[PDB]
């Protein structure tokens, strides 16, 4: 019993099923303080007593299943928080189906992945600090003016005088 | 074959209105198509589905001959070598599994449990084979015994997280978030 | 993980107008977003999203530090 | 080298009484007449000879990564040429796609 | 071809042979509308390659 409890209590599946059970009140919101509360939580979440889990053979067949069965066919696109609730509940239901190797699973997984991608697009819309572009007043868009170097073929008179000698700018004129 | 498609003349393309900040969309598109580490997942995926099966089924055919080091017998004294010949036919790799309690039925092993318990996120490898043993006699004839072996699990191969053989691949982002994984 | 209760620099009570500043800002972005995917907002190269008047209407003064921390602080709820 | 007529092997060259005699491992012996009077040779500056860059100079007008220059080609009167700078003495060659090539080659 | 025609006109004694030349134009086919379509999610790198706008270059091909 101790080894079984230690193994299952450290399974993230158990914690996720326990959270789902806590949402609708099947188990107390506080973690167990006494062994009786732990046994009750195990019975509610896993669905089988630890003594009878060692006797029979399945494990995933009777894990909690949320009480409220909302309609996930409105996931086909007070509405937005309900959509978030539907996303959470369908994620739990699909994860539980994945554990149980339920038939007709990959197509529903892809459909819910598309739904959650749309929901993630909305959530990313909620997660924007903003953006600004310094517009060039002469134009109507992002500034292109720069102080970069621009090549230009200067006249040869700048380097050599009328007698072909190079310039030596070495006299300072002060006014 | 010669190319046949033709595009619009380059003199009609209007790009005088472009800005450098507009060209960041090209980098955005390139990263979105590429991803950031998508090559790692693709490489592990075609190692699983295509690489290891090919390596096992092609590059590990065994053909050896060994001396018969037995004692004296009618057949014994008259034979000198035995040829061991075998190859692997069927190869596959499954998702990581863990045995709950003792003598269970190999429930799934999530990555967070492997991290916490110090376990190995490795998936079983199942192989099938056919074996041929050929024994050579002194006179010149030989005897051949052939046997086909049902598929069996030899060991477990490490599984990259997020690949096709990972459990965090048949799960949604919310489920990934709530099982102790990083959804992002 | 949220907008701080007070400005990190001086300590003005930014937090008491934080939540509102979040939600309102969203609609303003929805007004200026424009035919563009949300995650591509910081790459539009044509946006002029200014939040000066919103923060002014919130009553927050024109302090550099306070508006900096109000605008730039990431929210953990929006990434997790 | 001298190739044996009989077995098509590389014959060994020795020198006897003012003559070059090739002797093979199969016993066949011949004497070279004129074309085998070359004991050894070496060529210097092999990294900048004209035979080095013949293919590259031929392909230069079509290679898009070569430097162009605004000069008229005297053959086809094209207003641009391809300028290449080869060798340690920085020899400049102007080439065009019509076959024109400065240095008259 | 404009250079050839201009040279051919000059060899015929024509004075305004320069009028047969055309300016050189090199440009990319990436338009500002394509940038706005990338941001809207209706234009990806795969269909930019399929339209002959960009291509993948390897260091030895570079
Ligand atoms: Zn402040
Ligand atoms: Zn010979
Ligand atoms: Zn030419």
């Amino acid at each position: 019993t101790k080894v079984l409890l230690t193994e299952i209590l450290l399974d993230p599946m158990y914690d996720y099923a326990a959270t789902v059970a806590r949402i609708d009140g099947s188990i107390p919101m506080h973690k167990p303080r006494t062994p009786k509360e732990a046994e009750y939580e195990f019975k509610t979440v896993i669905g089988r007593t630890p003594a009878e889990l060692l006797s029979q053979k399945e494990f995933y067949d009777k894990i909690y299943t949320s009480k409220y069965r909302p309609d996930f066919t409105q996931l086909t696109r007070r509405d937005e928080e309900k959509t978030s609730t539907l996303i959470y509940l369908r994620a739990y239901e699909l994860f539980l189906k994945y554990l149980q190797n339920a038939p007709n699973f990959n197509s529903e997984l892809a459909e819910f992945k598309t739904y959650e991608n749309a929901y993630g697009e909305q959530k990313a819309l909620l997660a924007q600090q903003g953006f600004y572009n310094i517009f060039d007043p002469n134009t109507g868009r992002a500034d292109q003016r720069t102080r970069l170097f621009e090549y230009k073929r200067l006249p040869i008179s700048t380097l050599y005088d009328e007698r072909g000698l190079p310039h030596k700018w070495t006299i300072y004129v002060y006014k | 074959l010669r190319p046949q498609i033709t595009y619009g003349p380059i003199e009609t393309v209007d790009n005088e209105e472009l800005t450098e900040a507009d060209m960041l969309s090209f980098i955005s598109a390139a990263v979105n198509s590429t991803g950031l580490i998508g090559y790692n997942i693709k490489s592990f995926d075609d190692l699983m589905d295509n690489g290891i099966p090919q390596i096992v089924k092609q590059m590990f055919n065994v053909d050896i001959t060994y001396k018969d080091q037995r004692d004296h017998t009618e057949i014994d004294k008259l034979r000198e070598s035995v040829q061991i010949q075998f190859n692997f036919t069927d190869v596959n790799i499954e998702r990581p599994q863990h045995r709950n309690y003792s003598q269970g039925n190999k429930i799934n092993l999530l990555p967070n449990k492997a991290r916490l318990c110090g376990l190995s996120y490795s998936g079983p490898v199942n192989l099938a084979a056919e074996v041929i043993l050929t024994a050579h006699y002194s006179n010149g004839r030989q005897e051949v015994k052939r046997a086909s072996i049902p598929p069996f699990q030899v060991s477990t191969f490490p599984i990259m997280r997020g690949s096709n053989r990972c459990h965090t691949h048949h799960l949604s982002k919310t489920a990934k978030k709530e099982i102790g994984e990083d959804p992002n | 993980m949220l907008i701080p209760v007070v400005c990190f620099t001086c300590g003005f009570p930014i937090g008491t107008y934080a939540a509102i500043f979040d939600k309102a800002r969203t609609e303003y972005i929805k007004t200026k977003m424009g035919g563009t995917l949300p995650q591509n907002i910081p790459l539009d190269a044509s946006l002029q999203i200014e939040l000066k008047d919103l923060i002014t209407a919130l009553g927050i003064p024109m302090r550099v530090c306070c508006r900096t921390h109000l605008i730039t602080t990431l929210d953990y709820r929006k990434y997790y | 080298m001298k190739i044996c007529k009989a077995c098509s092997s590389c014959m060994v060259r020795t020198y006897v009484d003012g003559n070059i005699i090739f002797r093979c491992s199969c016993g066949e012996s011949v004497q070279g007449d004129s074309q085998n009077l070359l004991v050894s040779s070496k060529v210097y500056h092999t990294g900048e000879m004209e035979d080095k860059y013949k293919i590259f100079i031929k392909n230069a007008p079509f290679d898009p990564t070569n430097c162009q220059i605004k000069k008229d080609c005297p053959n086809c009167h094209l207003d641009y040429l391809t300028q290449i700078c080869i060798g340690s003495q920085k020899i400049i060659i102007l080439v065009c796609r019509c076959g024109y090539m400065s240095n008259r080659g | 071809q404009a250079c050839y025609k201009a040279a051919e006109a000059r060899k015929k004694g024509d004075k305004d042979w320069e009028k047969h030349k055309i300016p050189f134009i090199q440009n990319t086919r990436f338009t500002p509308q394509m940038a706005k379509d990338i941001l809207a999610g209706t234009l990806t790198l795969e269909d930019l390659v399929a339209q002959g706008i960009c291509e993948f270059i390897t260091p030895e091909e570079a």
